């Protein structure tokens, strides 16, 4: 909201600038990267629009100068670190697409040169807030490793290792040609939902939380985020062609490739043919996710604890994502922690039921496919999952006012590009007035928080039952995009 | 090896093997073999079948040997193997698998799963395996007790007669106690003793529990509640040696009874920990009762009790209620016993605070009869004065929780009128009560739509803010909290 | 091996003895005590780290011995003073002196208690978490419940007057409740109580455990399955061997070595 | 304070005598907190659990009406076995027998088919 | 039924217990089992009522073969009430509710051709109304 047009004795912009300056000076480690990203919105083309953008850039530059006046060393060194990060992101690295061993970082990159930045806390870490202004004994960046790994994708992000003051490595994912501000905002909402869950006894006793990771956008088209070490994509564990769980445990069933091909063939056909093909595929494709906890945790007590944690994580994530209208929950967008068996949701670009606007609309509130339920045990959705879903929905309903206020603050953020556009819709599904929309989304969220679904008021249990029935309905799953992999 | 091991495991359930040590040895053999990789390339599920085992019988034996997690894992393995075998043969939910297992090996999978989940003690998992014996009265009563549906449990216990008399009477007594009904419970126990001469130990324990909870001091191996009653009676009689002896015996008995269990689930420890904490609190109060009693010692004892209650904020109500009841009995004994120094007012205030805390705790756990009983106990020792007290506000809150809005509003309005007539910005203690009463009355009137917004804002909310702030009784923490709450209500 | 065998043989001789002591029994007892003292002195003099593994059992055996006739009491106090007081400056023995169980509150134990408490508190004052950690660390040494009795009392004091720090402890254990220190302490106390069953002076140990468990009531531990303390050294030793037969050999050798300190001669 | 008669109490008694159910809510402001009025409201609304709890709790109520209300609340909730055991304990605890309790005992005896229980009243 | 109408739940349970005292479970179900399911529904115990009604429907389907005129009304009412309860609780998708319960109740009521009755006419009207709704 920073600007320059209405500065004055009682102007909004001057008061906002003073408040933001005070916040930045009291807590530089929580605000410097944000303000620099605002100031470095168009740094990408520099290294290699509207009046609002220029006003925001000028105000951010003013805040940077004011911060630098009292503490110049940290500002200069953080600027150098951000420049090195953006330069590393802009690296093409198209030749090493086939290599998975670790590519040595070129000596030209400035990230290799910089060592011992005592004034820079690691951006990936979560910095605890102390009310006393002094910050001390914080883990600062010491150096970076000389090797970077390549992650699969259309545009290849880079996995780097940062060695901090304590000498312990932390893996970071550097991305370019993509916007990370949406992910950071969604992480903020996830943190607020976790705080709401913590302060209620019913959900605190069950330890219901949403797994979160730190995202730091460095420009309008680049960023660095926390790499969730010890996690594997659920699709990688399940339907990997070489040593996937489906291939290992059910050799005589359909291969994942066969199911995918059969699903694509029926795409341009009638709905009845889609449903019958989906049923035939599900007949020859049985879930095997229950073997995830069995093969990793041989001790029965640890196995039971990990399975319970997995089920609780699935329930909490499903309810929270339904409240926020999270979409694009395909197998590569969900990771599972190998140590704790808890689910982490990534790629949060699609939310607030924008996925229903897609060419092939998403007909499910969340992902509750056969493998997800099979991972819950012999009882399935009954028992822990349904009760935890009811508890999470009860907490959500009890905090509808605060949640609605937070989403109101989100939706009117000028820099939050949450609405669906044709280019984004086409990129999501490829094959070989704003105020009106915001008000509609807010009213839909209000209806969800009050338990109104189809014009009828439902209890927490009834709403949970309706959501589970919609999520597990084969008719809805048969209509989904093949990339969603509803049969997995 | 497969046929002989299967024969051994079926011998355990024939009911022949009846020695727990041999069953544990063979279960250890199975557990070790489960973790080894077979020479042929395969998965962990294949590694689970070094021998052609029937894992349902092994799971039943493990449950008999109190290996609940192992039994659950073996039941899951058996279900998976049965499904795979059925699919291979053809080239079914839990109920169908249970029917087939019952007609093949004689063990119902659903019943075994329900027993395993009951043994584990995880509350939500009890809803997963429900389809079996839903209509059976025992399962219904267990569900009612788990959900604290004490009225439904009492009705079902009274109705069903095929249940054995001992457990039926135990459930009736528990349901009566959990709903208050102390006089009804005492008369029921008297009638039961009239109708039967034979006395079973569990009914004796329940009778002793009712005797000490209701302060019936003429009711007089030793059990826990008998030991508690004897210790309380000795404390009243100032018999301290036998008091300490009985407390020590009860402590040793509790620990010994805990030692003979499986020690596999954390939920098995909580009742023992609650009993031991109650015994420790009684023992601590014993020393204070022995020597002279002063304001400072009572204050420190109550502060320690409040700290331990804060440590127990996440515990279940079933583990906190006995401690609160024992604290109430201890305080009432302390007040009732010889006090000629006129400093029984300190115990009166301490007991009032304790009963307000108990009412708040019972309200938090959706219980309404216990707060009413606590309010009655408060009114027994207290009266209505010009300077109102916090227990009247607590009573109004209790009546609100009972879905009796008119009564709570009337009580709060009378409280506000009395405070306005009495207080003139002179009593710092009355300030917080006045502000909270005004704020709560305004919030309730807003919620019920019984008053227009203008009157609610003029008379209650801004008035609460003005009382909290313009009185200028600053330099306090509770005042800061009350000011924050009033500001938030007015802002909302 | 000879050192360990001699100490364990003498300890077994001392532990089992007639309640009524005659002249020949007293002479045999004095001979055992004298031989134990001579062996301890020689081993300490010529090998500083010789007694780092057998000090705990020797002290635990000698402690009940002072509640007896004066003649044997003189020898037992002389041996205890030589082991503890006379070798406080010894660097290889100072580590193991810190970890032994506290001596009972008695006038005869005044000097030994003072020395041991200073050796324990030389670094500084102890917090509740530090006290619990020390109590748990002492456990792994000797499987004799009665020897721990005094330590139990000490714990019951701290948990009585450091309840404010218990809130901070539970808060610190919230993120990872599987290895919460309080549930670990409860499980260790219950294991100790199980060990005390069918042993001399079991009621006192049970009462101490009951008081300790009454100090920490039914606090929500946020965990379902009880985990037992497992030896990390054993696990690391197992990681070394890849062959199944080598792991079997290691397990059998560990069992055989652990059985060598048993009273039975066969 | 002038004539010694409370208008609100008189109105409440008149409306109770008339027996019109809704009119009982018109004059409520008087003696809302009094246990007798609360119990009458609970009985009028068939809140038998609340009536039973309040009857058990309050002791200043005379014993005869307290026991009558307890028996009525127990009967209206079923609880035939509990009611019978309560009556047995009550007879054990007291030798004097008032006519209303005798009528209630006869009602419980005929309703529960207790045929060994044996001016005459209706239930007798 | 009368006690349920007056918002009383303990008396219907006692009456159901008294019924079960003298009666048992047979292949040809009776109306008191449906009444017990209704009582459990009035107790806000929806899972128990649904389980009882589904067991009733399965037993009726296994036993009846359009042969017993008395069982026809019970079968139709059980199917209609189960469909309505499943619709109210949102525990089943509309397609299964319509295929298995509502149209099935209409088919049982009408295609069986056990006409010339008044209770049959009332049951047919209720099933038609439920399907229409
Ligand atoms: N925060 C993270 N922690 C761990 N692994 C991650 C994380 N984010 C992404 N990955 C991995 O990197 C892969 C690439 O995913 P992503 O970063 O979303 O790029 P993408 O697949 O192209 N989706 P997008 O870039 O938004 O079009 C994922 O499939 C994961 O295996
Ligand atoms: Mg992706």
């Amino acid at each position: 909201r920073m600007g320059t047009k209405m500065m004055g004795g009682l102007g909004f912009h001057e008061v906002l600038n003073n408040l933001i300056s005070r916040i930045s000076m009291d807590h530089p480690h929580h605000t410097l990267f944000i303000i620099l990203a605002l100031a470095n919105a168009n740094r990408d083309e520099f290294l290699t629009s509207s009046q609002l953008d220029e006003d925001r850039t000028e105000a951010a530059n003013r805040i940077i100068c004011t911060i630098r006046s009292r503490r110049p060393q940290m500002v200069r060194s953080v600027e150098a670190l951000c420049d090195a990060y953006i330069i590393l992101a802009n690296l093409d690295a198209t030749q090493w697409k086939t290599q998975r061993k670790g590519i040595n970082i070129p000596a030209d990159q400035p990230i290799t040169k910089l060592k011992n930045l005592e004034d820079v806390v690691v951006p990936t870490m979560e910095i605890k807030v102390d009310h006393t202004g002094e910050y001390g004994n914080l883990v600062t960046i010491q150096s970076f490793k000389a090797e970077f790994r390549l992650a699969g994708g259309v545009n290849l992000p880079k996995i780097i290792d940062c060695v901090g003051s304590d000498g312990k490595e932390r893996r970071q994912l550097v991305k370019g040609r993509d916007d990370l501000r949406q992910d950071a905002v969604m992480q903020q909402v996830f943190q607020m939902c976790n705080t709401l869950l913590q302060r209620n006894t019913e959900t605190r006793k069950r330890k219901l939380t949403i797994c979160t990771y730190k995202v730091v956008p460095l420009s309008q088209r680049s960023g660095v985020l926390e790499w969730c070490t010890g996690t594997v994509p659920i699709g990688e564990f399940l339907v990997n062609n070489e040593d996937g769980a489906h291939k290992r445990y059910r050799p005589n069933d359909f291969s994942a490739f066969q199911c995918q091909k059969k699903m694509m063939e029926v795409q341009k056909k009638s709905f009845e043919e889609k449903y019958e093909v989906f049923m035939d595929v599900c007949q020859n494709f049985q879930p095997v996710f229950r073997y995830f906890c069995m093969e990793k945790f041989l001790d029965p007590a640890i196995w039971f604890e990990k399975r319970l944690a997995y089920t609780r994580s699935v329930a909490t994530s499903s309810i929270v994502g339904y409240i926020l209208g999270l979409g694009d929950r395909h197998v590569q967008n969900i990771l599972i922690n190998e140590q704790s068996a808890e689910l982490v949701h990534i790629d949060l670009g699609v939310a607030f039921e924008q996925g229903k606007i897609l060419p092939t609309p998403e007909t499910v509130p969340f992902r509750l496919t056969r493998d997800i339920v099979d991972g819950m045990g012999i009882t399935g959705v009954e028992g822990v999952f349904r009760r935890c879903c009811e508890k999470t929905m009860e907490v959500m309903r009890n905090s509808q006012e605060t949640l609605l206020t937070i989403v109101e603050v989100l939706l009117y953020d000028p820099l939050f590009d949450w609405t669906m556009n044709p280019l984004k819709a086409l990129y999501l599904q490829q094959r070989p007035s704003f105020n009106k929309v915001a008000e509609r989304v807010l009213m839909r969220l209000q209806e969800k928080l009050k338990g109104v679904e189809e014009g009828t008021v439902l209890s927490v249990g009834g709403q949970v039952n309706l959501l589970i029935q919609q999520a597990i309905d084969p008719k809805n799953l048969s209509r989904l995009f093949p990339g969603w992999k509803a049969w997995v | 090896l497969s046929t002989h091991v299967q024969g051994f495991f079926t011998s355990c359930l024939r009911h022949c093997c009846l020695d727990k040590k041999s069953q544990r040895t063979m279960l250890a053999v199975v557990d070790y073999m489960r973790r080894q990789k077979r020479p042929s390339s395969g998965t962990i599920f294949n590694d689970a079948f070094w021998l052609d085992l029937n894992y349902l019988e092994v799971a039943k034996v493990a449950q008999s040997c109190a290996a609940h997690f192992t039994a659950l894992l073996y039941a899951e393995i058996y279900a998976d193997k049965k499904s795979m075998d059925d699919q291979e043969k053809r080239s079914t939910t839990i109920s169908s698998l249970s029917e087939k297992s019952k007609e093949e090996t004689g063990i119902s999978l659903q019943d075994l799963l329900l027993e395993i989940y009951r043994s584990i003690g995880e509350p939500d998992s009890l809803y997963g395996c429900g389809g079996g014996k839903m209509l059976q009265p025992i399962t219904r009563l267990r569900t009612y007790e788990h959900e604290a549906m004490w009225g439904k449990a009492l009705v079902t216990y009274d109705l069903e007669t095929a249940i054995p008399s001992s457990t039926r009477q135990a459930g009736i007594i528990q349901a009566l106690q959990n709903l208050g009904l102390c006089h009804i419970l005492s008369v029921y126990l008297k009638g039961l003793d009239y109708e039967n001469k034979d006395w079973c130990p569990e009914l004796e324990e329940l009778h002793y529990q009712a005797a000490w909870r209701n302060m019936q001091w003429d009711h007089c191996g030793t059990s826990y509640h008998e030991s508690l009653y004897n210790a309380l009676q000795s404390l009243r009689d100032r018999e301290f040696s036998t008091f300490y002896e009985s407390l020590k015996y009860a402590r040793v008995k509790e620990v010994e009874e805990m030692c003979k269990r499986s020690l596999e689930s954390v939920y098995s420890l909580y009742p023992t920990l609650s009993r031991l904490q109650a015994i420790g609190e009684l023992e601590s109060i014993g020393e204070l009762f022995s020597r002279s009693v002063t304001h400072r010692q009572l204050s420190e004892v109550y502060i320690k009790w409040q700290k331990h209650s804060q440590l127990l904020k996440d515990s279940d109500f079933s583990f906190q209620e006995p401690i609160m009841a024992l604290r109430t009995v201890i305080l009432e004994i302390l007040m009732e016993k010889e006090m000629d120094n006129s400093q029984r007012e300190c115990i009166k205030d301490i007991l009032t605070k304790h009963l307000v805390e108990l009412s708040i705790l019972a309200r938090t756990f959706k219980n309404t009869q216990l707060p009413e009983r606590a309010i009655f106990q408060i009114k027994q020792y207290n009266s209505v004065s010009c300077g109102v007290s916090e227990w009247q506000l607590e009573e109004a809150q209790v009546f609100w929780a009972k879905k009796e809005q008119s009564l709570a509003l009337s009580i709060l309005k009378q409280m506000i009128k009395k405070l306005d007539a009495s207080c003139a910005a002179n009593n710092p203690s009355l300030k917080l009560t006045y502000t909270e009463c005004l704020r709560v009355c305004g919030n309730w009137l807003a919620e019920t739509c019984l008053e227009n917004p203008a009157v609610i804002m003029q008379t209650y909310l801004e008035k609460a803010v003005e009382v909290a702030g313009n009185y200028d009784g600053e330099s306090s923490d509770e005042l800061r909290n009350g000011k924050m709450k009033a500001f938030l209500s007015l802002a909302r | 091996f000879v050192l360990r065998d001699v100490i364990y043989t003498l300890i077994h001789y001392i532990n089992q003895r007639p309640s009524c002591i005659m002249d020949v029994s007293l002479r045999s007892f004095s001979l055992c005590c004298d031989l134990l003292s001579q062996v301890c002195q020689t081993a300490v003099t010529y090998c500083k780290d010789a007694l780092e593994n057998h000090l705990h059992v020797i002290v635990g055996t000698l402690i009940p011995l002072v509640y007896e006739q004066v003649e044997v009491q003189k020898q037992v106090l002389d041996l205890l003073k030589y082991l503890v007081i006379d070798n406080k400056d010894n660097e290889n023995l100072y580590i193991t002196i810190k970890l032994l169980d506290p001596f009972p509150d008695h006038v005869v134990f005044k000097d030994l208690r003072i020395t041991q408490q200073k050796i324990k508190y030389s670094r500084g004052p102890f917090s509740l978490l530090e006290e619990i950690n020390h109590f748990l660390s002492v456990s792994v040494y000797d499987a004799l419940p009665l020897t721990r009795l005094e330590g139990l009392k000490d714990l019951r004091r701290q948990l009585e007057l450091h309840k404010d720090q218990m809130v901070d402890i539970m808060r610190a254990s919230q993120d990872n409740p599987q290895d919460g220190i309080m549930v670990k302490l409860v499980v260790n106390l219950l294991q100790l109580s199980k060990m005390a069953i069918n042993h001399t002076g079991e009621k006192e140990v049970l009462e101490a455990v009951g008081s300790c468990l009454g100090e920490v009531g039914p606090i929500d531990f946020s965990t379902i399955a009880i985990q037992h303390s497992k030896d990390a050294s054993y696990t690391k030793a197992l990681k070394l061997f890849e062959d199944k037969e080598l792991q079997w050999t290691f397990i059998m050798l560990t069992y055989l070595n652990n059985t060598l300190v048993e009273d039975c001669v066969k």
